[PDB]
């Protein structure tokens, strides 16, 4: 029961969805991990006297 | 298109009726989940006040 | 309740995507 | 019989049918190949109003233009009493206000004018894409207009949000956005020394030179008995190189895009990461190849 | 008092009106020449 | 935050650069 | 009566050199043509080459003198060395020491001779092939702006110090100093006109390139053939620009537009720069009397302070 | 016929909507009615 | 016929609308009527 | 176009007459609503003074 | 163009006469309303003084 | 197109009548909900004062 | 038929969505309801 | 015929409208009549 | 062009004579109104002095 | 049939996704919930 | 014939109009006549 | 060009003669008006002194 | 013939007009005559 | 020739290299590990 | 074959040389080893 037989039945078309999902997930994970590391290892503000 | 009811025969094909049923069920489930999520969010922190 | 709500939403997202992906790719 | 040529010349005595312009328009005018026709299955406005094509993005664009003009004229005639276009002063809200807008406070109509202008520009770009799709053409004109539209978007949306005050936007006034340009250029002193501004200036000068040379080349072989190779022989005697009929247009397109792209990059970088372009070049005299090689006024 | 000096009149507004009128005339004449009839390849068979 | 949004706008600014690189790549590749 | 083959392969003076053409390869794949071909050298192009070489040699040797002849400091400070003109004292006089503007005058004179001979070369080569001489007159307008900058502005002001200083960084400094010394250069009307024409030139170049590349499948780039009978590509471009903005041109008028935009840019720039110093000493103070300056009673100054 | 019915309808509707939006914004920003917090 | 009816109607309507808007803005910005909070 | 009156036959098609009628009724209803709204607004706060 | 009078036959079509008549009536009504509005505005606050 | 009424026959096809009915019902429901929401909002905090 | 049913549906839906968004943002930015932190 | 009738009509109408607007603006901006609040 | 007089036949068509006549009457009326307005303005406040 | 089922499904899904993303971003930027570090 | 009649008329009319406007403005801005509030 | 005099036949068409005549009369009238205006302006305030 | 009559007429007229403007401007800007308020 | 495998290797390798370089530079400039003279 | 051998060789050699130069310069500029006069 599909309206996209060319996307949901073909092996090539069926791999589009998974590839896109994994790419989006990996991009988000990369950004999150980098900024978490930066904000966790960076020093505290340089206070005044 | 013999699975379609008499009223909606001029509008729906046999293959789209099942997908329409799936979409309706998904919409109802999403509505239930959204209702529970909104109730939990209000129970945590009211946004109107 | 910041972590708990995030965990709940992420779990819902993962379970829903698993269900829909299983429906599509079968 | 005299045949009027496209250049306007008439010569005595091939498919050279002297035909009107109506036939050409009627042959190529066919409906149903725009962007919205693929998305919704139909373009809601698929007609021509005079010579202009009115698509789904023409109505949005025209609404944006009308609202922008009205909001511009309201602030400058009313709320300022200037009554002359060369002395009105359409400013955004103050920097102390932050990123939030308020109808009661001043600077509200600047926001509406900017939003309407952005909508109109985006609609114009999409309508050009639609018209290019209807004629079976390439997508290069939309690419150039998108470059300039991104140049617009960087100055009024991305930079103010990155700075975080919403007062970091040039006023929409004739002879007054020059004031903003002059004060921004001197706050970060020596905007000449910004590396990306220099690249933009270089590409602008190259664009003008290339355009003038191409015009001179085409006009010089207009209405003479020429073998189509004389211009190449001319361009090879002078400068020792000829680029060809298709190469020049590609060069013009690419340079015209690249200049504005580099300029938008330079302005954005000047906004946020650097505070003084003179201190940017302080690393040059300190690289470990020239450090101890001089004496007196000659050492750095 | 409220009037601009003569330099402000001429040097700034004579060129401005000249530019606007010249642009509006050049556009009209170029469109006239481009819409005039002359030798064209027949669109029915050329492509 | 101060830096995350600035980096995101930098990304947006480079996304503008990308379309002309696409045209350059098409012109390079499609000839042969 | 004009043979294209002899124009490319003659020998000696009034002939070409590097006669066996070379091929670059990558330029063919990206631009469509990669042949470098022979180059003409006869009469014109010899005088210009010699004079430009002399001027460049003088400038480079005076660069070398300023660092004690050290080739490492030369490389370090090469982008910020400059030979400056004589100071404001006894400015127009030529009896200046060689290190206080003596080297500037000779190089400038040789550069003048070089550019004039290059214009002559362009004119003669345009005539010798049968094409028109539009390029010579465009270069004449450019040289008009150049000669206003380097010769006619210093003269009528009384000192050579008003000219640039022959350096990579010395021209930006010249622009900034000239803008500062005469009030505010933004409020000079001819500067505004020149900016208008320059931006119009860039916009027109981008539009023409984009259109001719978009309609390139039907060979619209062969402009010489399109000026006799218009094929489908030119018709498609005309229809595209008719349906977008309501009016269009043909394959002949747009080049006139481009040429005149460039010429107007150069001419208006030259006129404005000449008037900047001799007739109007302060452009902002003139704009206030001409009613083109907007009142700014209470500016919000927190935006311009760190 | 000089003017199509569709053109008249489209132009009239667009003009009316633009005028309504402009009038509402102008009355809102004047601060002369005490509507939506004065 | 020197002028078609359609262009006459279009030009007249456009000029009328422009003049109406300009006159309303000029009268409102004069502050001489005490209209919309003086 | 047999439904169009005798006067307006050279201007109106048969299918545009009904749409024109609908537009006319909508405009009249909008006008009456606008009159009521203006009267209420004047009764609330005069704007001419 | 048989409804057009003899004088204006070389200038007007048959379907343009009705639109012209409508435009003329609209202009006359607008002029009457404008005259009334101007008289009211003068009676409220003279602008010449 | 036999199910369309006699009056609206020249304007409506047989398959668009049902969709028009659905749109009408949706619009009426939305109007009712909007009226209820406006009443509740006014009861909460008047916006005219 | 002067206007397709599809065109009417598309135009009406687009206008409704846009205006609903505009009213929500304008009411939120007015700060007169004590919603979403005052 | 040296000139079309339509060209003459267009030129004269545009010149008259521009001159009327210019003269009204110049008379208003001089502040010498006491019209629209002095 | 039979309605055009003998002198102006080489210059005028038959349909342009009427438009020229209309323009002439309009200009004459405008001149009369302008003279009246100028006299009124001078009687109100002389601008030369 | 006026509307293909595929078109309706695609349009509704895209509209829902865009609205969800917009609502999430607007609720984050308001600073009224104290979620994701206040 | 060296010159068309039409070109002569156009050039002369344009020159006359520009000169009239320039002379009127130059006299007005001089403040030497006491015209239009001194 | 039977109306043009013998001297000016090589230069003037039949239709351009009338336009030239109108232009000449207009120029003469403008000159008379300019002379009167200049005399009045000099009598009011001399500009040479 | 070396020079057309039209070219000579155009060159002479342009040179004359440019000179007339130039000498009137130079005489005005010198302030040595006391014309138009000294 | 299929582009999916290739376009993936290049993008993954470039992302990994850039992220590694950036992360080492961020850790080095933080001065919280006592590496390379404190 | 997804990638030429030549491209792999060129990319690897360029990256290696660049990394070696960068590492040597960073170690030299740190002043942590007492190499080349401290
Ligand atoms: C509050 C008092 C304010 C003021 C506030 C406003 C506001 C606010 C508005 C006007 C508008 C108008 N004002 Mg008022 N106005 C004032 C004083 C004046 C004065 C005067 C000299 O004092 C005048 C002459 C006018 C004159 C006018 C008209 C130009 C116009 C109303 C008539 C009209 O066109 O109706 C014709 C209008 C229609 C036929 C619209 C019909 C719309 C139908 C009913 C559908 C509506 C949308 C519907 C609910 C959507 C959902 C359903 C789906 C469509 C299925 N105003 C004072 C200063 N005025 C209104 C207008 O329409 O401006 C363009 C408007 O928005
Ligand atoms: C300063 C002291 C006085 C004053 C002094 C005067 C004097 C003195 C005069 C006027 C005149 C006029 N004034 Mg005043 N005026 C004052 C204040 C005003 C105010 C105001 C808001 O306060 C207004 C609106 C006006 C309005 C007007 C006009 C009625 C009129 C100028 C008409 C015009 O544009 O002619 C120029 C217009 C045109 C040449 C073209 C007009 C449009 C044509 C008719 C349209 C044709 C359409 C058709 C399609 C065209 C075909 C060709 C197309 C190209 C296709 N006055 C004050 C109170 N006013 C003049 C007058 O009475 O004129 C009769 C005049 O002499
Ligand atoms: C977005 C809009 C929708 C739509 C929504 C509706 C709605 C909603 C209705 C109709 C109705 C009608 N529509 Mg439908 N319809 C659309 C598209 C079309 C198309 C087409 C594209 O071809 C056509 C030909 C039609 C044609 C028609 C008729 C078949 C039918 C009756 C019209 C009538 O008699 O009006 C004559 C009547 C009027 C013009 C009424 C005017 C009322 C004015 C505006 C005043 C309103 C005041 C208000 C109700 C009260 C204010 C209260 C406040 C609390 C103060 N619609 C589009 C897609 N249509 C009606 C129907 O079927 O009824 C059974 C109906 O209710
Ligand atoms: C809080 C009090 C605010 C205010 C806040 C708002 C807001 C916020 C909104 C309005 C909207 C409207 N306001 Mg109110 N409004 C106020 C005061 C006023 C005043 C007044 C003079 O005082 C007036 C005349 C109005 C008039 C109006 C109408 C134009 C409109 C509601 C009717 C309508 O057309 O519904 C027609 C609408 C429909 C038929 C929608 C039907 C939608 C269906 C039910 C689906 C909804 C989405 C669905 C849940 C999605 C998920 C499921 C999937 C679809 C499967 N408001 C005050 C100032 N008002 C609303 C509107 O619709 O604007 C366009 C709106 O969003
Ligand atoms: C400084 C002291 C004096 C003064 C000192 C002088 C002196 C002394 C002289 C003038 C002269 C003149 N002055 Mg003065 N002048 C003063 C103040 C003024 C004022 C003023 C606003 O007060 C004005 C308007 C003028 C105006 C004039 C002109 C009448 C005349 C220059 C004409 C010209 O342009 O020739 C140059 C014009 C042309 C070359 C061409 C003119 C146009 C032609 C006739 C038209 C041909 C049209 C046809 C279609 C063209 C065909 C070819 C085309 C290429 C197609 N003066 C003050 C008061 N003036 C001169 C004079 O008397 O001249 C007779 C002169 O010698
Ligand atoms: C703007 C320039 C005008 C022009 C203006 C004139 C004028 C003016 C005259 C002629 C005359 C002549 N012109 Mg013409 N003419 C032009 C174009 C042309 C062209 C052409 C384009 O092909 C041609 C072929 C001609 C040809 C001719 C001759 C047929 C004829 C007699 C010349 C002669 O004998 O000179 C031989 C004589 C001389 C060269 C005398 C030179 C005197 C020098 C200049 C010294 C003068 C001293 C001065 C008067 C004293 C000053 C006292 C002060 C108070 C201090 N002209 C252009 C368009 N021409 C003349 C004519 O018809 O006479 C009946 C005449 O008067
Ligand atoms: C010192 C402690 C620091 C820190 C410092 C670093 C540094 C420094 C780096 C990382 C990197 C990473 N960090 Mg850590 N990291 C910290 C805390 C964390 C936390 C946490 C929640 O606490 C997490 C989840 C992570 C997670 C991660 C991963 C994203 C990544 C390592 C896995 C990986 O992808 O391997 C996959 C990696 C590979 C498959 C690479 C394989 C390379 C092969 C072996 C060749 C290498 C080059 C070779 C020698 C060249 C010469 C030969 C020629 C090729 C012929 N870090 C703290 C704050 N982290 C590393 C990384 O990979 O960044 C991209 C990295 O460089
Ligand atoms: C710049 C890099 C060079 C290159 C460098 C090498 C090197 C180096 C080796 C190969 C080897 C192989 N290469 Mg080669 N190779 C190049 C280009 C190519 C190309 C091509 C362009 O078409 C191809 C098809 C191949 C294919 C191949 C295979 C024929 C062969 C065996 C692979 C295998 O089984 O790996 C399966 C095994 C692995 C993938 C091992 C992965 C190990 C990971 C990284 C962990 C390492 C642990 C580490 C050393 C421990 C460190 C301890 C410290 C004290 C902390 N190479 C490029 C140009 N290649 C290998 C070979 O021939 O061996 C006899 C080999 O040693
Ligand atoms: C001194 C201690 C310093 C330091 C200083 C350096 C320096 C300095 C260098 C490295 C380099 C490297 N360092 Mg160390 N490094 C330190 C601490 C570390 C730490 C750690 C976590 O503590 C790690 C993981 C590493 C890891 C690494 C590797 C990435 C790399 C060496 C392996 C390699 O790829 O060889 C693979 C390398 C090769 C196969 C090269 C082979 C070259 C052949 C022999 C030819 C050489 C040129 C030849 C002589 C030219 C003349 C002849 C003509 C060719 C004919 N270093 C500390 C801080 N490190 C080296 C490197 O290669 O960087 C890119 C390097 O230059
Ligand atoms: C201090 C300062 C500034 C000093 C400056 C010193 C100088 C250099 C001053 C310069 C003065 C000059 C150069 C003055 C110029 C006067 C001229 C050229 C007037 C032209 C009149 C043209 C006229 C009357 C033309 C009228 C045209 C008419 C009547 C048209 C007629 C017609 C034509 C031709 C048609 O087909 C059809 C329409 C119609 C029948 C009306
Ligand atoms: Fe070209």
């Amino acid at each position: 029961p599909t309206l996209f037989p060319e996307i949901t039945n073909t092996v090539r078309g069926r791999f589009y969805i998974v590839a896109g999902i994994i790419s989006v997930v990996m991009a988000v994970a990369s950004i999150a991990i980098f900024w978490w590391i930066f904000y966790t290892i960076t020093p505290a503000p340089a206070p005044p006297l | 298109n013999d699975l379609v009811p008499d009223q909606w025969k001029p509008l729906f094909n046999n293959a789209q009726w099942l997908v329409h049923d799936i979409v309706v069920k998904t919409i109802y489930g999403g509505l239930i989940i959204a209702v529970i999520a909104h109730v939990l969010c209000w129970a945590w922190t009211p946004w109107i006040r | 309740m910041a972590p708990f709500l995030m965990a709940f939403f992420t779990i819902v997202l993962i379970v829903a995507t698993l269900y829909f992906l299983s429906m599509i790719m079968s | 019989r005299a045949l009027p040529l496209p250049s306007g010349e008439t010569l005595p005595a091939a498919s050279a049918e002297v035909i009107p312009f109506s036939i050409i328009e009627e042959f190529y005018k066919r409906p149903g190949k725009t962007l919205a026709a693929r998305f919704f299955g139909v373009d809601p406005f698929d007609f021509w109003i005079g010579r202009f094509y009115v698509g789904l993005f023409g109505a949005i664009s025209i609404i944006g233009i009308i609202l922008g003009v009205a909001f511009y004229l309201y602030e400058g005639v009313v709320n300022e009493g200037t009554l002359n276009i060369l002395a009105m002063r359409i400013e955004p809200p103050p920097v102390s206000q932050g990123l939030n807008v308020d109808p009661a406070q001043p600077g509200f109509f600047w926001f509406l004018t900017m939003v309407a202008a952005t909508i109109a520009f985006v609609g114009w770009l999409l309508r050009q894409i639609d018209i290019s799709l209807k004629l079976d053409m390439g997508m290069e004109v939309p690419i150039a207009f998108g470059a300039v539209v991104s140049s617009w978007i960087t100055l009024q949306w991305l930079r103010p949000i990155a700075m975080g005050a919403w007062g970091h936007g040039f006023p929409l006034g004739i002879t007054h956005h020059l004031d903003w340009v002059s004060n921004i250029g001197y706050q970060y002193y020596n905007f000449f020394y910004n590396p990306f501004h220099a690249i933009g200036i270089t590409l602008l000068f190259a664009s003008t030179l290339f355009l003038h040379m191409h015009g001179s080349a085409v006009l010089s072989e207009a209405k003479r008995n020429i073998s189509d190779q004389n211009i190449h022989v001319f361009w090879r005697n002078i400068l020792g190189y000829s680029i060809g009929e298709i190469g020049i247009h590609r060069v013009a397109f690419w340079t015209g895009a690249a200049s504005v792209l580099f300029s938008n990059l330079c302005i954005f970088l000047s906004g946020t990461f650097v505070k003084d372009w003179n201190a940017f070049w302080g690393f040059w005299d300190k690289m470990p190849i020239w450090n101890g090689v001089g004496q007196g006024a000659l050492v750095a | 008092s409220p009037w601009p000096v003569w330099s402000g009149y001429a040097l700034c507004f004579v060129p401005l009106a000249a530019v606007i009128l010249g642009f509006i005339i050049a556009a009209r004449f170029t469109d006239k020449q481009a819409t005039s009839a002359y030798l064209r390849l027949d669109p029915a068979k050329a492509n | 935050m101060n830096w995350i949004v600035a980096t995101f706008m930098l990304m947006f600014v480079l996304v503008a650069f990308l379309p002309l690189v696409v045209s350059l790549a098409y012109t390079w590749v499609t000839n042969p | 009566p004009i043979d294209l083959h002899d124009e490319e392969y003659r020998d000696g003076l009034e002939g070409t050199i590097a006669k066996p053409p070379g091929h670059v390869g990558w330029m063919q794949r990206l631009l469509g043509e990669g042949q470098v071909g022979p180059i003409y050298v006869g009469l014109w192009g010899v005088i210009s080459f010699i004079t430009f070489f002399a001027s460049a040699f003088i400038i480079l040797v005076d660069y070398g003198r300023q660092v004690g002849w050290n080739p490492i400091i030369y490389l370090r400070e090469f982008w910020n060395l400059a030979v400056y003109p004589p100071p404001t004292e006894y400015g127009l006089s030529w009896n200046v020491p060689w290190d206080k503007g003596g080297a500037w005058l000779a190089a400038t004179f040789f550069l003048h001779i070089s550019v004039l001979t290059w214009w002559a070369r362009l004119y003669t080569r345009a005539k010798a092939t049968g094409v028109g001489t539009q390029l010579a007159w465009g270069f004449a307008s450019a040289l008009s702006l150049y000669f206003v900058i380097y010769l006619f502005h210093p003269l009528a002001l009384g000192n050579w110090s008003a000219a640039p200083g022959h350096g990579f960084r010395a021209i930006l400094d010249w622009t900034n100093y000239v803008s500062i010394h005469w009030g505010n250069f933004y409020y000079n009307p001819f500067h505004m006109l020149s900016i208008f024409f320059l931006l119009g030139s860039t916009l027109l170049l981008a539009m023409h390139g984009a259109t001719i590349v978009a309609t390139s499948k039907w060979k619209s780039e062969m402009e010489f053939t399109e000026m006799m009978a218009e094929g489908p590509g030119t018709q498609r471009a005309q229809l595209f620009w008719r349906w977008v903005m309501g009016w269009n041109a043909n394959s002949y008028n747009i080049h006139i537009w481009a040429w005149w935009f460039a010429a107007f840019t150069a001419i208006t720039g030259a006129i404005g720069l000449f008037l900047s110093g001799t007739l109007v000493p302060d452009w902002y103070a003139w704009g206030e009397t001409a009613k083109i300056v907007a009142p700014w009673p209470n500016p919000d100054w927190a935006q311009y302070v760190f | 016929r000089p003017f199509e019915f569709r053109t008249s309808v489209v132009v009239s509707t667009l003009l009316g909507l633009v005028m309504a939006l402009l009038i509402h914004f102008v009355v809102l920003s004047s601060g002369a009615f005490n509507w939506l917090r004065a």
